[PDB]
């Protein structure tokens, strides 16, 4: 009586309970202070109130589960529609609106069709942070924001992911591949599971190009979901110098005016002998030349370095594959890699000159 | 796509619902017929401590301030602190924080600072030794309400430092088929800017009107000293009658004001917590809410609390129906076996919850 | 159909970011920039972050000098001297 | 043969986990034949089908369920 | 799997109406119904519960109407040939 | 050491040290673990903080002792055991990538 | 300029067009011996070793 | 500091 | 080497000069300076006594 | 009066309980 | 002032995770090399 006057919900609470006889208010209704006094001068209405480790966990589930089983055993409308609902094994027809048309029409029944129900968590978008690693059967590395096709719980998408470095747990700084046979971590703007739970990656899900290598890329789990991520790319800032004396320099071009040198005042830089130093004051006439000391004499032929740390945003990009939507079903295209659209349009892949190693012969040491 | 509610009522448990379920929610009509029509500032700055824990929920309130749209985000929390207004003390926003609590990214350290008490809200023991007891044993293991300073009405100035510290994953299933044994019953009078002579006579009315029930009475006593007093003069008295074989309480509490006999305020406590006694089972009349939130956040398993005829309220099924309204369960109140009293035990599957803001 | 318009918009960002990402990177993407690999004074508004060698000279205000002589007036009423003590 | 006991007790000892698996009526448990293009599966699941249920199923397509015990029923798509 | 309410698929229809699809002509995102066993945990009968069916996209359920088993168990012994079945 | 058995297995808890700020320092590779017989909670090695990886909760994780042959520098001496396993999968083959680790 | 410019596009584009017909006559995509032998990271050992 | 790795806000249109 | 791949102790390769500022030989680095620095403290160790 | 109230306020206990041969 | 105020949150970040980590080093060391000893006590009973 008192659960289907609860549940019908066209009548008042008032009417509820007065046919079957609010919350900023924390405390509760009681009495006046009089009636209360008199009701309680008595005492005695409540005077009876007053006064191996394995099997033992598969014990408390089972007898949990037997409390389940001896508390269903109830109403048939409310166990078996309401209160928990199809438990496993029957056999439903279940309708869905809005499917596509391309459904219906390419509807090809070799392929499966699946389903699944989504969490509370699985609805919501946001940054997820992997650790993930390079299949070790895969045979290329992997590159960041290059779009790489997950599966991520019933979903399969394909994303742009970042891989991060924690380097001795400081930062979280971005990598530009992914490592040769260990874990980075990763963060993707895809549907948020929740974390401890594990993926795989493709870079090709189609058939005409499937060469012949293994296919998956990636693996890993989930270690947290996050509306946002503060990841840093590292920007060096070079400059030379153009006059030494003894401790200190005067340093020419990392800086374009004296408002940047005044804004970058006592900063630490180091010369790439790890000649440790500061800046200290803008020079006046020559614009971005300034004053810095360093532990000792530094030489005209090194540079200083103000390591800086710049900020850098994840790609929101998100395609689901949609691969049962097609003619073909498979032959599905997304996002190409880097080296198939410089293949595509013949750009060469950039090469900064002064990048490339090459075999340093030290001349012998001799002081005077 | 926004479930509508109508109304400001259930304000905070509405908002706090929706951040648990992760269901964007519309309240329309807040108060649109009235003379200063729309949010008032203590519910504005409840949603400002929305943002404050959250990350990533976006509030959208109106021009006419009288409909207000909450898409909710992850729990992050963090620590912080809140600035509440003179409209309501530290226990009307330190109640709904007690739900979202355990379930964020990190553990919750802020201090609000504010009045500390009111006659219609909740105090700092009436949080504490109710409310922390029942998550206690739902599943949490480390959680403080501290007071670093008290304040009482009308200018405060008292600050509370909230801290849990169990980031669990879902709170376990509650099996409570019985009436505790009451095995004690203790107690706080506090004092602030006053005399100490009114905190023993609020003892000596609570414990004269507790003198002829057969167990053990023990009021402690705290007078407020210095800068801890707070800005106002104030004074109060909370009782708790706990079961100590499994942990259970049931508190009641007031303040006194300006015209106000303490022995009148410790024998009217005295008297509406053994009224809480007559109408409570397993639970309080305002301990409830949270204990049958934490039973429809658990586990997928059924957990079955025992309550009886006088709990059942208007507020406790209109709390029954915006449960229903959000995340689509149902309470299942199945009678005892027993016809002595009027005692159901509620069962609530809950649905599958688990926190996962938590790094694993 | 709805899919037609889903895969248009889904392949004219698709094709905007490729591009993109054939493209050229900004100057705050490389390490390694001097001041000609980077716009006239861009870094005014940029708001990089860097490691300082010590801590600036304190700023003398109204709060350490009040802060100051109530602990000269502390010492001088409780006559905390530390002078020299003639032998 | 007591250390022989012990190692051997040992490893019956797992993570305890639920199982959310009914035993009055269990869903039909779904086998895959998985296999690259041009060996068994079809004759396979031909095979087998016409082994348990006494009936030339020529020309599969999708999920076929067949009951193959007295409580084990199985659903077979390739 | 026992964490998640899912099913595989062993009939499929699309139970829009033919009229309708004459009217606006076959551009109409259309209904459909889905049939089959589900395994894992007990999905709830409410309408609207989210559901991905994987590699179309992700839909709420509208209806669920449960059917008597089309395959079932009969209630050592051996198995009857009559009770072999298939679905 | 676990009783009258060699190796025990046990429940990954949580990966202490996860905040140390040194690679392949000991109190990094060193994770805490509930023995499924007894119920105790231990604390366990890992080989290294590449391996640390491979484990992360509740992971069935099989455990021997440790043997120091020597005083170490940066030990933490305290921590009896080693872990050896990883849900039935040796983890000196998960880090050699002989083998893939089944969830 | 451009005669550099496509000398290296056509060098990059004969290595890949000689690389990715490793075709095998069928479509059978046949396993390889890293897969196969299954010798994942070991050091180099010696040929004096292997006897 | 307080804005730094904010993503929401209350969006008080009165 | 216990438990470290040789893959992972590979050899990192040092950088040259940039060509720009070439005139200036050789970038020196670490152990460069090292060879210098401590020539220039035993001169100035053996001159202040 | 109750200025033993004052006396035994939070001093030590409550103070640290109301934060939870031969020669 | 952006210069005060980010040396002395790291001096307070680097001074915090010190306490820390030597925090969970010597509680693994007491409360696990006490129960290391004891199992030593009692094996060299054998
Ligand atoms: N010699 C021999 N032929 C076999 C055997 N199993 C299957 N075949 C042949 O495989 C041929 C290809 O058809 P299926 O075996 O049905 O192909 P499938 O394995 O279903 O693979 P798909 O062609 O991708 O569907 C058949 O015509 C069979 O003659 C076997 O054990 N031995
Ligand atoms: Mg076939």
């Amino acid at each position: 009586n008192i659960g289907k006057l609860i549940y019908m919900d066209n009548i008042s609470p008032e009417e509820c309970i007065r046919r079957w006889r609010d919350l900023e208010k924390f405390v509760p209704y009681f009495d006046t202070f009089e009636k209360l006094a008199k009701k309680w001068k008595s005492v005695d209405a409540i005077k009876e109130r007053f006064l191996t480790w394995y099997e033992l966990q598969k014990a408390k589930i089972s007898k949990q589960l037997e409390i389940n089983n001896i508390e269903y055993q109830e109403m048939t409308p409310e166990q078996r529609q309401r209160i928990e609902g199809f438990k496993a094994g029957s056999y439903v027809r279940i309708v869905f609106e809005k499917v596509p048309m391309e459904f219906v029409k390419n509807f090809n029944p070799k392929f499966p069709i699946v389903m699944g129900g989504l969490l509370p968590t699985e609805i919501k978008f946001g940054i997820v942070k992997a650790r993930l690693r390079r299949h070790r059967w895969h045979k290329k590395i992997l590159k960041t924001n290059d779009p790489l096709v997950l599966s991520l719980g019933w979903r399969r998408f394909q994303t742009l992911p970042i891989y991060t470095t924690t380097d001795s747990r400081t930062r979280t700084r971005m990598l530009k591949y992914t490592p040769e046979h260990t874990y980075c971590n990763a963060a993707f703007y895809g549907p948020l599971c929740s974390p401890n739970t594990p993926f795989c990656g493709v870079q090709i899900v189609a058939n005409s190009d499937t060469g012949n290598g293994f296919r998956i890329a990636a693996t890993g789990i989930v270690e947290e979901i996050d509306v946002n991520i503060e990841i840093v790319k590292k920007l060096k800032l070079v400059g030379f110098p153009y006059k030494i004396f003894k401790n200190t320099a005067f340093i020419k071009d990392m800086f374009s005016s004296a408002m940047e040198v005044a804004r970058f005042e006592g900063a630490q830089i180091k010369t790439v002998s790890g000649i440790r130093g500061e800046i200290k004051r803008a020079l006046s006439k020559p614009e971005g030349h300034y004053r810095a000391a360093f532990e000792d004499k530094i030489l005209m032929s090194d540079i200083v370095i103000l390591r800086s740390w710049y900020p850098v945003r994840v790609k929101k990009f998100y395609n689901p594959v949609t691969s049962l939507l097609l003619k073909e079903k498979t032959e599905w295209k997304g996002l190409r890699l880097t080296g198939q659209i410089r293949a595509a349009m013949n750009l060469e892949t950039p090469s900064n000159p002064d990048s490339a190693y090459h075999k340093i012969e030290r001349v012998e040491r001799h002081f005077n | 796509k926004y479930t509508t509610f109508q109304g400001s009522q259930n304000f905070r448990l509405r908002i706090v619902l929706a951040t648990l379920s992760g269901k964007p929610i519309k309240i329309e009509k807040i108060r649109s017929g009235d003379l200063n029509p729309g949010l008032k500032d203590y519910e504005v700055s409840f949603l400002r401590l929305i943002e404050s824990v959250t990350n990533g929920s976006v509030i959208e309130i109106s021009y006419t301030g009288t409909t207000v749209i909450y898409r909710p985000g992850i729990i992050v929390g963090g620590a912080s602190t809140h600035i509440c207004p003179s409209s309501k003390p530290v226990g009307y926003f330190v109640e709904p924080m007690l739900y979202l609590a355990p379930f964020s990214k990190k553990k919750f350290s802020i201090l609000f600072k504010g009045i500390t008490a009111s006659h219609n809200d909740a105090g700092i023991e009436a949080i504490k030794w109710g409310l922390m007891p029942v998550m206690e044993k739902f599943g949490v293991r480390e959680c403080a309400l501290h007071t670093l300073k008290r304040g009482s009405p009308p200018l405060g100035g008292g600050e509370v430092h909230l801290v849990v510290d169990s980031l669990i994953a879902q709170p376990i299933t509650m099996h409570e088929i019985d009436r505790p044994i009451i095995s004690s019953i203790t107690g706080v009078a506090y004092s602030t800017r006053v005399s100490p002579s009114l905190v023993n006579r609020m003892i000596d009315g609570a414990k004269k009107v507790l003198k002829n029930l057969q167990c053990e009475v023990n009021i402690t006593a705290d007078v407020w000293r210095g800068e801890n007093s707070g800005k106002s003069p104030g004074w109060g008295i909370t009782l708790v009658a706990q079961s100590k074989q499994k942990g259970w309480s049931y508190f009641a509490e007031d303040i006194g004001d300006a015209g106000s006999i303490p022995e009148e305020l410790g024998e009217k406590v005295a008297c509406q917590l053994l009224e809480e006694i007559s109408k409570s089972a397993a639970v309080g009349r305002n301990q409830l809410p949270l204990a049958i939130v934490y039973m429809v956040i658990g586990k997928e398993d059924i957990g079955r609390l025992r309550i009886n005829k006088e709990q059942i309220d208007e507020r406790f099924i209109i709390l029954l129906r915006d449960i229903k309204k959000i995340f689509n369960t149902e309470v299942f109140l199945k009678p005892v076996d027993e016809a002595d009293n009027e005692d159901m035990i509620a069962t609530i599957k809950g649905i599958g919850f688990t926190n996962t803001s938590k790094k694993i | 159909s709805s899919f037609e318009k889903q895969q248009i918009e889904i392949r004219k960002q698709i094709e905007q970011l490729e591009n993109e990402a054939v493209a050229e990177k900004k100057w705050s993407l490389k390490g390694e920039v001097k001041a000609k690999d980077r716009p006239e004074d861009a870094l005014l508004t940029e708001e990089l972050e860097f490691d300082r060698t010590a801590k600036p000279v304190p700023v003398i205000t109204s709060e350490v000098t009040e802060s100051l002589e109530d602990m000269i007036r502390r010492r001088i009423q409780d006559s905390n001297f530390d002078d020299l003590q003639r032998r | 043969t007591m250390q022989r006991s012990s190692d051997v007790n040992e490893r019956k000892l797992h993570v305890p986990m639920v199982d959310r698996t009914p035993e009055d009526d269990p869903p039909p448990f779904i086998v895959a034949v998985v296999g690259p293009p041009g060996t068994g599966k079809t004759t396979l699941i031909r095979s087998l089908v016409r082994r348990m249920t006494k009936s030339t199923l020529n020309d599969i397509q999708g999920p076929i369920t067949v009951v193959s015990g007295k409580h084990r029923r199985l659903t077979f798509l390739e | 799997r026992n964490e998640h309410p899912y099913m595989l698929a062993d009939r499929f229809t699309d139970l829009t109406h033919p009229e309708l699809i004459e009217t606006q002509g076959l551009q109409i995102d259309r209904k459909v119904a889905i049939y089959g066993y589900l395994h894992g945990t007990p999905l709830p009968s409410a309408p609207g519960t989210r559901v991905h069916i994987a590699g179309v996209g992700d839909f709420s359920v509208a209806q669920i109407e449960k059917l008597p088993d089309p395959c079932p168990t009969p209630f050592r012994k051996r198995l009857d040939d009559k009770d072999k079945l298939i679905y | 050491p676990f009783g009258g058995s060699s190796h025990a297995k046990g429940i990954v808890l949580e990966k202490l040290g996860i905040e140390s700020k040194q690679p392949n320092s000991a109190i990094r590779k060193c994770v805490r673990v509930q023995l499924i017989k007894n119920g105790k909670k231990v604390t366990a090695f890992v080989p290294n903080d590449g391996c640390l990886n491979f484990v992360d909760e509740n992971d069935e994780v099989l455990l021997a002792g440790f043997g120091r042959k020597g005083k170490a520098k940066g030990d933490i001496p305290g921590v009896r055991f080693k872990v050896v396993k990883v849900s039935g999968v040796s983890l000196l083959a998960l880090w050699k990538e002989k083998k893939e680790k089944p969830r | 300029k451009e005669a550099h410019k496509n000398a290296v596009i056509a060098a990059r584009e004969g290595k890949l067009a000689e690389l990715a017909e490793n075709v095998s006559g069928d479509g059978k995509r046949a396993i390889n011996y890293q897969i196969l032998k299954n010798k994942g990271l070991t050091p180099k050992r010696n040929k004096d070793n292997r006897n | 500091k307080m804005m730094k790795n904010k993503r929401g806000g209350v969006i008080d249109k009165r | 080497a216990k438990l470290v791949h040789d893959v992972q102790k590979k050899q990192h390769r040092e950088r040259s000069q940039l060509t720009s500022r070439s005139r200036y030989g050789f970038l020196e680095k670490h152990k460069d300076y090292v060879k210098r620095a401590q020539d220039f403290h035993r001169k100035q160790s053996t001159l202040k006594v | 009066n109750g200025p033993s109230d004052v006396y035994v306020p939070p001093s030590k206990k409550t103070q640290k309980l109301l934060r939870s041969e031969n020669l | 002032f952006e210069a005060r105020q980010r040396i002395e949150e790291k001096n307070k970040e680097s001074s915090d995770y010190h306490a820390k980590m030597a925090h969970i080093v010597n509680t693994i060391n007491t409360e696990e090399g006490a129960e290391k000893n004891k199992y030593e006590r009692e094996r060299k009973l054998r």
